[PDB]
């Protein structure tokens, strides 16, 4: 649809080309590895509990 | 009246002090009375879940 209806001197291509050739940034998590480890300190504070109990 | 005869005062003194401060004294302190056994059925050193 946008091949044979723009005939504007091949900036369809390009537009095109920048964009199968784009990379969208993909966010990563650098936030629940510290919840993870802050999970893993707390059942150390409730196993011993439940110990005590 | 043989209650005025002072010879035989002796026999009656010392037996009577023998079980009015001796025997009968050492029975009663043989009957004690125990607090009677209410012990309440909320005694619970607890606390809050760690956190």
């Amino acid at each position: 649809y946008y091949k044979a209806n723009v005939a504007k001197a091949g900036l369809v291509d390009d537009f095109e080309k920048k964009f199968n050739a784009l990379k969208v940034p993909v966010p990563e998590d650098k936030y629940t590895a510290q919840v993870d480890a802050e999970e893993k300190e707390d059942v150390k504070s409730c196993a011993e509990w439940v110990s005590l109990s | 009246m043989p209650q005025l005869n002072t010879t035989v005062w002796p026999t009656m003194i010392t037996p009577m002090l023998l079980t009015l401060f001796l025997i009968t004294q050492l029975k009663m302190l043989n009957t004690n009375y125990h607090l009677p056994p209410s012990p309440k059925p909320m005694k619970m050193k607890n606390y809050n879940k760690p956190w």
